[PDB]
């Protein structure tokens, strides 16, 4: 969990969202995720 | 910017899936529909699934679809479909991404 | 104060699930989408839980 | 409208060529869309992050 940024917050959830809130998720593109849990 | 909205997704659709898209808005306090699609991509011309929601004070202005991409609409053939347009229309917003 | 999440955590979350918590606050005239999310570690509790067993022993 | 222009020092016409009702809408004032990944100036104007 947690994350660098709500984008970042967001992207690492797995999710993506629209709003015009003044924030994008399109700059959160990353490589494959190898954190273990 | 007091109006504001956030509709939350799957960061990728799952062909066959049931995708539950939720939307929030703020700020705003008289009652409003919106609907949520799924549309081909780039041309917008094929609604592969869309869904109608109530946002309004009992919801609390939120509410969710449950948007199907069923795999037999897609295209298909030589090449996949490898980008759908999630779109949302209200009568205060509009906005859709790939 | 904010209510807690008090939901019952369900069979359809058995092996793991994801909160993620946000809120829009539009102070002053700009918005920010503010988010948080925490990992969450499920039994694996099966939703049929089949067992099985010979009857002499 | 000014059905007849004052003309060679006519009277003008006087009071608002305007007025207005509250009245219940139709239509949705539509949202403004956030700058997104680009800066957002204090105006709401937009910049490049750069």
């Amino acid at each position: 969990g947690g994350g660098l940024n709500n984008a970042n917050v967001f992207h690492l959830a797995g999710l993506t969202f629209l709003t015009n809130a003044n924030a994008d998720d399109s700059q959160e593109n990353d490589e494959p995720c190898k954190e273990i849990l | 910017q007091e109006q504001t909205y956030v509709i939350s997704a799957p960061k990728i659709f799952r062909v066959g899936a049931s995708e539950n898209i939720v939307i929030q808005v703020y700020g705003y306090t008289e009652a409003f529909d919106a609907t949520i699609s799924i549309k081909s991509y780039p041309d917008k011309k094929f609604s592969y699934s869309s869904g109608h929601v109530h946002l309004s004070s009992e919801n609390k202005f939120q509410n969710s679809a449950i948007l199907t991409i069923q795999p037999k609409q897609l295209p298909g053939g030589q090449n996949p479909v490898s980008y759908v347009y999630l779109e949302v229309v209200s009568k205060h917003f509009s906005k859709s991404k790939r | 104060s904010y209510q807690s999440i008090n939901i019952p955590v369900t069979q359809n979350m058995v092996p793991s699930s994801r909160l993620l918590v946000y809120y829009i606050v539009t102070g002053e005239q700009t918005a920010e989408l503010v988010s948080d999310s925490v990992w969450l570690n499920i039994e694996e509790k099966c939703g049929n839980q089949l067992q099985v067993h010979l009857s002499p022993d | 409208s000014v059905a007849v222009y004052g003309q060679y020092g006519g009277q003008p016409c006087v009071g608002n060529a305007f007025e207005t009702q509250s009245c219940e809408p139709t239509r949705g004032c539509p949202t403004e869309e956030g700058c997104g990944e680009r800066f957002r100036c204090f105006s709401g104007q937009c910049i490049s992050k750069s």
